[PDB]
Order: C-alpha cells, then structure tokens, then sequence
C-alpha cells in the first residue's frame, strides 16, 4: 500500500521501525554507556527524514531502512526468559481448566 | 644416586613382578621397587619420593642414551 | 559389564533417559525437539556400535573383554579397522566429537541439573 | 460417543487427501525419473556388490600375517 | 509462604 | 538533546559500580593466600 | 496458587506438587522396605562374588597352554 | 517494601558467612599455588630435572 | 558390595518413580540421595581394594544369549 | 530475508484441493492469539499439501544466511585447516625426533609380544635394541 | 526469599523514575497516573517509544508493536505491566 | 590411554563445578536471564557464586597447582612429544584451544561479574545468595577442583605404574620423550597466551571497547556472525541432510507407495 506522511498507519510504521532498531543495537553493543552514543545517532537520523511530505521519497527510504536492519540484524538477539523465544517460554505451563467428560470405553 | 643404566632384569623375573611390557627395558631393574613402594604408600606423591626419582632419572639416561644413538645413525646415514 | 553387550545395554540407557531428561518440561516446544534431537544422533551411533558389535562376533565369536582382548595380536589389521571405526562413529556422537555434536548444545534445554550431570561424569564421556 | 474430538475441515480435508495421492499421480518424466532411482537404479547397486563379495569374505577368525610397526626409523634430513 | 496444601491419605 | 537518559544510566557507574568498586576484591582472598603462604615460610624457618 | 486439577490425574509420581497427609507413615515403610533389601543386595553380591584373577593357580596354567600346544 | 526513585545502589550489605568463605575457598587456592609453585617451580618450566635436589 | 554400588541407584529410581505418590516430593527426594550416597560410599570402599590391592570382582547374575 | 526450505513445490495439482502459497508456520509472529498457540494455527486454516514440512513439527529452519552463503562459508573454514597443515607437510616444518625412538631388549620383547619361534619375530617384535 | 511479589505500587514507583530521568519531558508537567504522554508530558511519537523501550527494559518483558501503540497514558501503563505474567 | 582417562576423572570434577556456579547465578538472579549481555556487576552481590566459578575457571584454564594443570598441560605437550606431522599440526590446535579457554572464561567472568550492569536497578537490590543445599555440593567440588588432581597424579600419570586394563603398545610409549625432550619454552607457552592474552582481552573491555563494536565492519561481522552460529553447522545439518532425508521418504511415498 502507498505511504501517507502524518498519518495514523505512518506513525505506527515507524514506531516499529524505531523500536527494531534500538534493539538491534542493544543486542550489538553491551554496553550502557556505549549504547546511549549510538541510540542517539540512530534516533537524529530519524529527526532529519521526519519532515517528508513526497510519499516517492518515503518508500525510497522506508525501504533502504529495511536494507540497513536486516544488513545489521545480530544473529543472537537478547530475549527475555517467558517471552517467546525466551529460555523460559512455555515452561510449566499451567494445565488446561476444564472438566473432564466421562466415557464408556 | 643413580649414575648408569643397571644390570638387565632377565626374563623371568620380568613375568614373577607382572612388569608392565611397555616398561621392560633397561630400567625395568629401578621399576620393581618403585612399583612395590607405590601399592603400600597408595601411590601418594608423598611416600615414595627417593624410589620414584632414582627411576626417572634411569629413563632419563636410556633416554640419552637414544639420543647418542640417533646421532650415530645420521653420521653412517651422511656418510652413505 | 563384564562384555560389550552389557556395555551397550547401559549405552542405550544413557540415551534413554537423557531423551526424558532434554525433554522434561515437555510443554516447551524447544525442550520436545531437543531431546528427540539428542536420541536420534546418539541412536544413529548405536547403529554403528551394533554392527562393531557383530562384527566382533563374526571375528572373534565372543563379546567378552576376556576373550577378545586375549587376540587383539592375532587378528587381520582390516577386520580390528572395521570393528574400531564402527566403535569410532559411535564414540563421536555420545561424547558431541565433530559431525556428531548438534545435539549437545540443544541439551541446554534441559534443567541445569541434567547439564551438570550430563556434560561432566556421564554421556559425554561414554564415547571416551 | 459424545464427539470429544473438536473436528476440523481443514484437518479432514488435508488428510483425506494424503491417503489418496494416488488418485492425482501421473506416470510423467519426474514420476518416471524417480522410479528408475528407486527400482532400478538403487537396486542394481545393491545386487552387483551382494554378488561381487559372495563367499569372497573368509572373516571368521582371521588372522595377521603381516608385520604392523617399523623396525628402523629414518630421518627426513 | 508456599504454604502447599496437602493431598489426601493415599 | 544531548543523552536523554543521562540521569537514569547514572546508577550505573556510581556508589557499588565505580570502576575502582567492581573490580576490588576481584582475586578472592589473594593476600590472605600470601599471608599464610608468609607464615608457613615464616614458620618453616 | 495454581489449578492442578488432581481431581482424577493421580500418575505414579504424583502430579503437580502431590504430597498426600499420611506421607510420613509412608517413607517409615518405604525406608524399612529400602533398607531391608539393600542389606540383601549386600548379602547376595558377598556370596556371589569372586576375584577372577585368583580362581586359577598359574602353574595350572601352565599345563593348559601345553597341553594345548 | 517501598521503592526508592533515583537512589543509587550502595555496596551490599552481603551476609557475612557467605564473604567468608568465598574468601576461604580463594585463600585456600592461592595458598595451595604458591606452596605448589615455592616447590616445584623448577620441576615446571624445565628449569630443572625432579631428581636433582 | 559390588551389587550394592551397582544397583543401589536403580531402586532409587524405582521408589521416586512407583512409590512417589504416596512418600511426596520432600522424601522422595532424598531417599533417591540416599540410594546415590550408598553407591557412593560403596564405591569408595571397592576403589581400595581394586587400585591399592590389585583384587578384582565379579558377580555372575545369570546367562543373557 | 526470510525464505522457503528446499524441497517445497512452487505449484500442485490434486483435483479440486485448494491451491494455496507454502506458508512455514514455524515464521509466525508468536505475539499474536492463535486458537492453536504453541503451532501457531487458527481453526479451519487450510493446510499445504505438504504442512508436515512447514510447521512446528517439522525440523527447524535456520534462514540467517542462505544455504549456499553458509556452505561457502563452511568450506572456507576448513580449507584454511587443510592449507595450514599442507604448507608444513610439504614444507616438512615439523621437527625431527629428538631421540632414536625407544628400542627393547630380547629381539624387541617378541616372545612377550606373542611370538611363538624365530619365524615370527618380527611380526610381533618391538623396535630392536640392537645394543644387546 | 525472593522478591516479594510486584503489587501496582512498585509498578508506578519504577514508572515514575523513567519519566522523571527522561529529560525530554516538557518543563513542569506533574507525572499523575492519568498524565499522558503527548499532552501531559509534552512527548511526540519518537520519545513515546523511547520511554515505552525503557518501560520493557525495567521489567525486563518485550512490548508487541500492537500493544505499545495502544499505551498512551501513564496508567495505561501500569496496568499493562500488571498484566503481564513475566513482568520483574 | 594413562592420560585421557585421568583428564577425564578431573574434568567430571570442575566442570560439575562450573555447570553449578552457573545454574547459582540464573536462579539468583530475579529475572532468571541467562544471557550474559544481561549480566554485570554481580562480583559484590554473590561473592560466594563468583569464588566457584573462578576457581574452576582457573582449574579449567590449566592454571599451575590447580588439578587441571595436572591433567591437561602433560596432554598439549604429549602432541608435541609424538615428532610425527600429525601430532606437531593437533599441538597448534590444542595451544589455540588452551589460549581460547583462557579468552571464554575470561569473557564469561567478565560480562557477568566485572561488567557494568545491564540489567534493571531493581535486579541489584534482590540480588541474594541461595541457600546452604545448593551451596554444599559446590564447596566440595572446589576443594577437588584445587587439591584432586595433585594426589591423583601418581596412580595414572606415574611412569610405570601398572593400569595393565589401559593396554599401551611398547612401540607407542612417548611419555618419556614428552617429560625429557621438549623444549623450556614450549612448557610454558600455553600459559604465556592465556595469561597474556587473557588480561589484553581484560582491558580492552574495561578500557577499549569500542574496538568490539563489530557491527560496524562488515567482514568483522560476517566473521562474527560465522561462530555466533557454530559455524553453520547446525543450518547445514537440519536445511540439508535433515530435509533430503525426509524429502526421501516423500518422494518414495508419492512415486513409489
Ligand atoms: C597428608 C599426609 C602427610 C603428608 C606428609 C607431610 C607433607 O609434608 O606433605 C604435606 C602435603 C603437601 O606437601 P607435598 O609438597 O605435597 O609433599 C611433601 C613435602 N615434604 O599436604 C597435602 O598434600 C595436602 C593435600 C590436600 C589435603
Ligand atoms: C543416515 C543419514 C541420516 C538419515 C536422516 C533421516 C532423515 C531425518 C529423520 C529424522 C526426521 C526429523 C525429525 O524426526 O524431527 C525433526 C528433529 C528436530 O530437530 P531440530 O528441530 O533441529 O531441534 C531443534 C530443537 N529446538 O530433527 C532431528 O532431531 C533428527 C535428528 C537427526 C536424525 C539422525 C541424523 C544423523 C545424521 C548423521 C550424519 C550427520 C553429518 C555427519
Ligand atoms: C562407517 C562405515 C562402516 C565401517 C566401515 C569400515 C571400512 C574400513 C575398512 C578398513 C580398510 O580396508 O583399511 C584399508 C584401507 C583400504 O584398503 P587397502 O589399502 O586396499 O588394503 C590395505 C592392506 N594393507 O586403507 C586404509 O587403511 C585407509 C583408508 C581407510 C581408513 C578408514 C577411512
Ligand atoms: C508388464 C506390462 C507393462 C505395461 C506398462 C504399462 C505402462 C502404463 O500403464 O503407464 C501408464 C499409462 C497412463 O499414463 P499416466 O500414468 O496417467 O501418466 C502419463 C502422463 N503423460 O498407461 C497408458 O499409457 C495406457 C496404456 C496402458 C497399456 C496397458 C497394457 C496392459 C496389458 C499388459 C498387462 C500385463
Ligand atoms: C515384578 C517382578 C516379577 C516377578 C517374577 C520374576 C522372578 C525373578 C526370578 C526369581 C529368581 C529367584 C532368586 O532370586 O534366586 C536367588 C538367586 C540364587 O541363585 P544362585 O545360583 O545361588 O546365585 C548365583 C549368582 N551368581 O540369587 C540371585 O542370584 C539373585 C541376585 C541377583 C541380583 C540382581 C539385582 C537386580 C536388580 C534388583 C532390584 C530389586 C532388588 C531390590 C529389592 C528392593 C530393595 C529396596
Ligand atoms: C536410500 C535411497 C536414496 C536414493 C537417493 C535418491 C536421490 C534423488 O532422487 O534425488 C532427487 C530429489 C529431487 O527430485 P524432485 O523432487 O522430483 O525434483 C524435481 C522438483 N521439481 O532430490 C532430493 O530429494 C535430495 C536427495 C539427496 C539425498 C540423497
Ligand atoms: C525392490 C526391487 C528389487 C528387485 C530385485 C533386486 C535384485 C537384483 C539382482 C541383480 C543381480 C545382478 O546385478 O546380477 C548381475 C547379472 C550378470 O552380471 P554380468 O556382469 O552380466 O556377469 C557377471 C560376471 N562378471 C562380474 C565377471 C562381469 O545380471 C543379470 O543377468 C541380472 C538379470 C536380472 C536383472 C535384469
Ligand atoms: C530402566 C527402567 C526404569 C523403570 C523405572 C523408571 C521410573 C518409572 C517412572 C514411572 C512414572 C512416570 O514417570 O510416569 C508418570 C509421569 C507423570 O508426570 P508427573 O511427573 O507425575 O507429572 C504429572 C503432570 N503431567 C500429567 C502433566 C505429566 O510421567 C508421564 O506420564 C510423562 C510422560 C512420559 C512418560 C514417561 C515414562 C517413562 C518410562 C521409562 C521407559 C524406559
Ligand atoms: C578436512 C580438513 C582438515 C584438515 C585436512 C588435513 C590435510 C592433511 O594433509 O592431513 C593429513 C593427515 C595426516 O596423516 P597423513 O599425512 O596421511 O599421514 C601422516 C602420518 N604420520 C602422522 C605418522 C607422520 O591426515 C588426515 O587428514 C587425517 C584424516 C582426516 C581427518 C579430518
Ligand atoms: C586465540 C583466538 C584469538 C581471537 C579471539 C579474540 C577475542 C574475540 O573473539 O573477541 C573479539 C570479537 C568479538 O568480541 P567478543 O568480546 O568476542 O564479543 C563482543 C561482541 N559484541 C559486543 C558485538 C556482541 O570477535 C570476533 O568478532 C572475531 C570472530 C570470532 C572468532 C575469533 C577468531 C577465529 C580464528
């Protein structure tokens, strides 16, 4: 679908593309001091494409971005133990609630 | 205080103290105590200090005593 | 053991309850596949370490150490070749030597218990 | 009984379909391909090494007439 | 606590 | 601006994560090796 | 805390936290039972045992590898 | 229990038996290197043959 | 003693995994700790006798094949 | 980016089943509500003709790289293991032994090593010490 | 013992503490729990995710993307973390 | 056979060990993380845990007076004591894993323990030592992780100590020429590298870390990525030989069944 600057769909879009992109360098640099440095590089080069009005530009960039996150992506992304894909997903999970219905057999 | 190689054990004194076949050489003589001191301190490093070191040092003369041989080959090889 | 078959007969075990241990929070999709992970690669070894085993039998008629340590001297270079790589794949795949050793990473999912276990006295170091 | 399966028509479909592939199978150059493979080929491969080494592996109590480890040693000097 | 109630005698 | 979160990261170089802090004591019991090493040297003598 | 539903799951090994009230009558019985025939796992391999390497004298060895010659 | 914003974590307060023996365990290897090392040294690094004392 | 370093563990597995129901998780754990200790203590005794006094054991249970 | 395993036909033709795009269900995004969670599966989805090898159940598929990328990348690996150890064999940079390798007394300890006459010494023999 | 247990109070405590580190609230803004992010606290949609990234970081859990655009107050916040079986 | 089987005794021993400080820290930790970019600071918090694992890790690394010194320096320099091309090639790679284990378990130590913390503010505040059961085991394997090796040395290790069950052909005993002919700088090469490598490596995470910012060069991290993921081995195995094995039964069900 075309892209339409300022609106609801685009501002979601975004947002994602920003949260994967602070993650990636959170699983590359391990270290909070150094990962300030780049989340704040990352973040400007969001602040000068945010004034676009061209959807011709967007979609140029939108999908060069994705070129750069999938180019960048760590091979082993840090992921919480009870979230998916975590060391603790779906571990013990709780049996399902219901009664049990008899049979004849 | 071991100077030489000893004396030989002779064969059948090899097979009454049960020598390990890869140990029956020169110095299988310093071996017999050494293995008899082993089993009644339980191999401690401890125990049988004196015993274990005349025998690695046998192994260290038949060891140069290889070495001069090895030597004596290359010089009847270079010359040939 | 007193002979190989009693030896296989604990080398199987091993891969049986390693299987039920790698899969014990069997609720956990990771858990489920990782332990029928580690029983296939190890049972692909037990596959081999049978056929050393026949082959031994076919050579020598016995499965005893007794018997078949006695001739290890006497026996054709290729027929204790035969016997030994068979022995060699087998060895591999328990203790995760190169080409064998997918699985051991994947026994992570285990509780740490069966790893510390596992990876330290055991398993492991059957192929040893 | 009390229909304690929750059936499915996707489930039904799918594996009504896989108990009769054959209905849908045609003899063409890919069907054709693999049962060479698998007939003819794989077989003929296993019927020349059964009859190459018939009787040709005298292994029961085979013994070693040849000598394993070298006498003298020799330097790559 | 934990407090894990116990099952009935068996 | 410059760190947004600089106030919030702060905690994590000071008070038991200064430089000096975590890497203290790092070699468990080192001088108390020495110091009965010291004694049965002493001690020996 | 959570639902077990140990209505009618009652494995051998007990399902989800299982410790029944009479548990410390039980393991009196069990211990007594894993005590008793551990002794006799001690009385049967004593009597079954043996040393292999002192069955035969080496000097009926002897005989053997000649006879066998 | 009640958190406390922006306050900076201290060192711990760890119970004493648990740095104790930490420190008698890590005591307890230095002590058995350099006694180790004091003796054998030589005997290690091929400075040296055991027999000769 | 060479029975009970062998198959003292085995009965251990067999109380936590039949007899686990009645005895609970807090003694069922630790009578299978006790069946591993026994094996323990069992084979410290035979490591003596067999490194240190050169004696071997043997139990013949029964033929297999 | 992300892509199919092998073996996945790009078209079938089973009568009137329907023909659908393979979907690896073992990509899904797992933070959506599924009524099948753990295979990421709504009731009444229809299913591949070959669905056992495009779900959980079916073995993972790692797509980091291509296959051909990480094959390249495997064999570039232990290439430079083999060129290593075939710059010193040619070259022959190993060292020499330092010592005769070590010889035995009484024909190289033959009739310990089960040789039964002078005929078969040194089929059983040792290294010889040839210095009595 | 563990942590004792992680009841709505220590929830808005470590929520409070992210938005009064996070400098690029506007100047006065007082963090109530009905205080939102664009109009309360002055945020565009840039330094919402910021914030909703430190949120996911402090409690150690991942935010969907479907779930951290509907988490526009502080309150919305609060009771989303409660709401979630992992959340420390 | 004399040194794999005491090496394997004195593995069992500090390994054990370290699977068990490992499984301490996970359990201590709140989260329950076991990734260790989320790890940093613990040193202070759980001294005991961080004492285990340095012992062992020093155990593991062959340190000399610990009882994997006793067991793994005489196996790397039996590779160079064989003199044949195969045995001086397995030297290299043996010194390179012995220089690699003191780089892991360096790494390993220093992201967990003396690392800057990663995780939450309020992680460090319940961050608690577990109890004396899980302890105990522990205790004990350190004090077999120190001492074990030393007087267990004689039984396997003893020239001509008779193990007549590890049958050793005389043509092939090079225990001799190991402990007489190598060279003084080969007996402490292995520690030299892991010693000296493993403090180059120590600061540059304190001091330089920013020369492990990999993601910036691409070769860099092409390289990284390559052992990330066990040099593809594991997307070898299940891409190809796992699906064509399937894909065989599948093509035998469909054109031959
Ligand atoms: C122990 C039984 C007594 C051994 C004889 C006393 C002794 O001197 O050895 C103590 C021993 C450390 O001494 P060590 O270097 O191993 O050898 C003897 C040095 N004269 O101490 C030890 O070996 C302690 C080993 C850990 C316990
Ligand atoms: C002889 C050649 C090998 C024969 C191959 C036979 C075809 C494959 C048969 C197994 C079918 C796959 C299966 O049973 O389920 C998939 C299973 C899951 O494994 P996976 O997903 O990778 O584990 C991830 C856990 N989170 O995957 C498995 O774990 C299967 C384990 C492998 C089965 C034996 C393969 C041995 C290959 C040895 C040679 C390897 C190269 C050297
Ligand atoms: C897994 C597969 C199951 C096990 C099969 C084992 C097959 C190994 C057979 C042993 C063997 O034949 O070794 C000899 C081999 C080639 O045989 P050849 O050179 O013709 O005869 C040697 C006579 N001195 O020559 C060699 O020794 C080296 C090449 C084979 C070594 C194993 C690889
Ligand atoms: C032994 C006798 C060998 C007879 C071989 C028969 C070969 C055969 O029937 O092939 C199948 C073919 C139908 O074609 P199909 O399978 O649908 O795929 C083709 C797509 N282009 O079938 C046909 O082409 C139709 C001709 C069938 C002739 C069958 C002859 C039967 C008489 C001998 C029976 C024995
Ligand atoms: C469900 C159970 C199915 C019941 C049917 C199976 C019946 C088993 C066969 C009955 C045999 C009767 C018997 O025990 O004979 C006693 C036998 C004496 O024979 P003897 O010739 O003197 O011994 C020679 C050994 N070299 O003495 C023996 O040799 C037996 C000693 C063998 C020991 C092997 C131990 C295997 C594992 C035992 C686990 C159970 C034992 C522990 C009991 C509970 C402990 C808490
Ligand atoms: C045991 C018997 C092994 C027989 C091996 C058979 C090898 C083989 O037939 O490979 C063919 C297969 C590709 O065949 P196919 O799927 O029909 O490709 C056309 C798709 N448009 O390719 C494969 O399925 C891969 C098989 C390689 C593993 C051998
Ligand atoms: C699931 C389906 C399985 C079907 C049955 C499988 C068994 C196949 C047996 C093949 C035997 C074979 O290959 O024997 C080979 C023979 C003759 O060999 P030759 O080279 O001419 O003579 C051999 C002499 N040499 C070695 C000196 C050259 O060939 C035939 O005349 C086979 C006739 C029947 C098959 C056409
Ligand atoms: C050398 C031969 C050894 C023989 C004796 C070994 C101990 C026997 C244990 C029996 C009790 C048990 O494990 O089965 C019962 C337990 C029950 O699970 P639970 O823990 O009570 O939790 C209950 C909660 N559920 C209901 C969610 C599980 O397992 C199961 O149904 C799990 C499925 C796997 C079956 C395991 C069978 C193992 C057999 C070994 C094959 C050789
Ligand atoms: C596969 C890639 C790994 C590196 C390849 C080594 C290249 C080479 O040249 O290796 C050759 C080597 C060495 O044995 P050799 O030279 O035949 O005999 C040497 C005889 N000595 C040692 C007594 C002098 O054997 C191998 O490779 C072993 C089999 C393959 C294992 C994998
Ligand atoms: C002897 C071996 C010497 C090489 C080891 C140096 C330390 C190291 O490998 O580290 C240096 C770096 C990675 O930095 P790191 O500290 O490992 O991880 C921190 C990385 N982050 C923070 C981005 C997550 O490695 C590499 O990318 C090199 C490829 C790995 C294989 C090593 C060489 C293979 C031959």
């Amino acid at each position: 679908k075309a892209v339409v600057p300022f609106s609801e769909a685009n501002k979601k879009y975004v947002s994602s593309l920003y949260r994967k992109s602070l993650r990636t360098a959170h699983d590359w640099i391990n270290k909070t001091e150094f990962y300030r440095v780049k989340a704040s590089e990352i973040r400007s080069r969001f602040d000068a494409n945010k004034h676009i009005n061209d959807p011709n530009e967007l979609k140029v960039i939108f999908k060069e971005t994705e070129a750069l996150l999938e180019d960048y992506a760590h091979p082993d992304p840090i992921i919480p133990p009870c979230r998916p894909g975590g060391s603790k997903f779906e571990r013990n999970i709780p049996p399902r609630v219901e009664a049990r219905i008899p049979i004849d057999v | 205080g071991v100077s030489e190689l000893p004396e030989l054990l002779s064969h059948e004194e090899m097979k009454q103290n049960k020598i390990p076949l890869a140990y029956r050489d020169r110095c299988a003589r310093l071996l017999v105590p050494l293995n008899k001191c082993r089993k009644e301190g339980w191999y401690m490093p401890w125990n049988c200090v004196q015993e274990r070191h005349d025998y690695e040092q046998c192994q260290y003369l038949d060891f140069k005593r290889r070495v001069k041989e090895l030597e004596e080959i290359k010089k009847q090889r270079d010359a040939a | 053991g007193d002979n190989y078959l009693i030896l296989f007969v604990g080398w199987e075990f091993i891969g049986v309850a390693s299987y039920l241990l790698i899969s014990f929070w069997f609720t956990r999709f990771n858990a489920v596949k990782s332990g029928l992970s580690a029983l296939l690669i190890n049972r692909f070894g037990d596959a081999l370490l049978v056929l050393g085993l026949s082959y031994l039998v076919l050579v020598t008629g016995s499965v005893n150490y007794n018997t078949v340590f006695a001739l290890g001297s006497y026996l054709d270079v290729n027929m204790i070749t035969v016997i030994l790589i068979c022995f060699l794949v087998a060895s591999m795949a328990k203790s995760a030597q190169l080409g064998l050793h997918s699985w051991l990473l994947l026994a992570m999912e285990g509780p740490t218990p069966v790893s510390s276990l596992l990876h330290a006295a055991c398993l492991v170091i059957a192929g040893v | 009984g009390p229909h304690l399966l929750r059936e499915d028509a996707s489930f039904q479909r799918y594996g009504q379909l896989r108990d009769n592939l054959a209905t849908y199978w045609k003899f063409n150059r890919k069907a054709a391909r693999n049962v060479f493979i698998f007939l003819v080929a794989v077989p003929a491969g296993l019927g020349y090494l059964a009859y190459n080494y018939e009787g040709k592996t005298p292994f029961v109590g085979k013994r070693r007439t040849e000598p394993i480890f070298e006498q003298d040693y020799v330097p790559r000097k | 606590d934990h407090h894990t109630p116990l099952g009935p005698a068996e | 601006a410059g760190n947004p979160w600089k106030r919030r990261d702060a905690w994590r170089s000071q008070g038991a994560f200064t430089r000096a802090n975590r890497f203290r004591g790092a070699l468990p019991g080192f001088f108390w090796g020495l110091g009965a090493f010291g004694v049965y040297c002493v001690y020996e003598k | 805390h959570h639902i077990h539903t140990p209505s009618y799951i009652k494995p051998p090994t007990g399902g989800w936290n299982f410790t029944p009230a009479n548990w410390k009558q039980n393991t009196v019985l069990v211990l007594v039972g894993f005590t008793a025939c551990c002794v006799g796992l001690y009385k049967l391999g004593e009597a079954g045992s043996y040393n292999p390497k002192l069955k035969y004298k080496e000097e009926e060895l002897s005989r053997w590898n000649q006879s066998a010659k | 229990f009640k958190y406390v914003r922006g306050a900076i974590v201290p060192k711990p307060k760890v119970h004493p038996g648990y740095v104790i023996t930490s420190k008698f365990l890590g005591g307890l290897m230095w002590f058995w290197i350099f006694y180790r090392a004091k003796q054998d040294y030589p005997v290690w690094f091929g400075l040296k043959h055991p027999w000769e004392h | 003693m060479i029975l009970l370093c062998i198959f003292t563990p085995f009965l251990g597995s067999l109380i936590s995994g039949f007899f686990g129901r009645y005895i609970g998780v807090n003694s069922s754990k630790w009578i299978v700790c006790l069946s591993i200790f026994v094996s323990v203590v069992s084979t410290y005794i035979l490591f003596i006798d067999v490194i240190f006094n050169e004696i071997e054991y043997t139990y013949n249970i029964m033929n297999w094949l | 980016k992300s892509f199919l395993p092998h073996f996945i036909p790009k078209n079938y033709s089973y009568g009137d089943y329907p023909r659908l795009k393979p979907e690896n269900l073992q990509k899904r995004d797992p933070y959506l509500k599924y009524d099948d969670q753990a295979n990421k599966r709504n009731f009444n989805e229809p299913l591949h003709p070959q669905q056992d090898d495009l779900d959980m159940w079916a073995p993972d598929h790692f797509d980091f790289v291509q296959d051909s990328i990480a094959l390249k990348w495997f064999g570039t690996f232990f290439g430079v293991l083999a060129v290593f150890s075939s710059v010193i064999y040619i070259g022959g940079l190993y060292p020499e032994k330092p010592a005769n390798p070590r010889n035995y007394p009484f024909s190289g300890l033959a009739k310990d090593l089960g040789a039964s006459s002078e005929e078969d010494t040194l089929l059983y023999a040792a290294k010889i010490d040839k210095s009595i | 013992s563990s942590t004792p247990s992680l009841t709505k109070e220590i929830i808005y405590d470590r929520i409070v503490e992210i938005l009064e580190s996070y400098d690029n609230v506007k100047q006065g803004s007082t963090i109530s729990p009905a205080a939102s992010f664009s109009k309360d606290l002055g945020l565009d949609s840039l330094d919402t995710v910021e914030v909703l990234l430190e949120l996911e970081n402090e409690f150690s859990i991942l935010i969907p993307d479907n779930e951290a655009d509907e988490i526009k107050t502080v309150q919305q916040a609060v009771d989303y973390i409660a709401a979630q079986e992992d959340s420390i | 056979y004399n040194l794999a089987l005491f090496h394997l005794i004195c593995h069992s021993f500090f390994k054990a060990l370290l699977f068990m400080s490992a499984g301490s820290v996970i359990h201590s930790i709140i989260s329950e993380y076991q990734d260790i970019r989320m790890y940093g600071g613990f040193r202070q918090f759980i001294p005991l845990a961080y004492t285990c694992i340095f012992i062992a890790s020093l155990s593991l690394m062959a340190i000399p007076g610990l009882t994997g010194f006793y067991s793994k320096d005489i196996i790397i320099e039996s590779m160079y004591g064989e003199y044949t091309f195969s045995g001086f090639i397995i030297y290299w790679f043996a010194l390179i894993s012995a220089t690699c284990t003191s780089l892991y378990s360096i790494r390993l130590i220093y992201y967990t323990f003396l690392n800057n913390p990663n995780s939450p503010k309020y992680i460090y505040i319940n961050l608690k030592e577990n109890d004396i059961v899980l302890i105990t085991p522990m205790i004990i394997l350190t004090i077999l992780s120190i001492f074990g090796g030393y007087l267990l040395r004689d039984i396997y290790l003893g020239m001509g100590s008779p193990f007549n069950e590890l049958f050793i052909h005389p043509n092939n005993l090079s225990l001799i020429e190991t402990e007489f002919s190598l060279p003084s700088i080969l007996k402490v090469l292995p520690l030299i590298t892991g010693l000296g490598g493993g403090l180059i490596l120590l600061l540059i995470y304190e001091f330089n870390y920013s020369l492990f910012l990999v993601y910036n060069n691409k070769n860099l991290s092409k390289l990284y990525s390559f052992f990330n993921q066990k040099i593809m081995f594991d997307q070898l195995l299940n891409n190809l030989i796992l699906r064509s094995g399937l894909n065989i039964g599948w093509l035998l069900n469909v054109h031959i069944d």
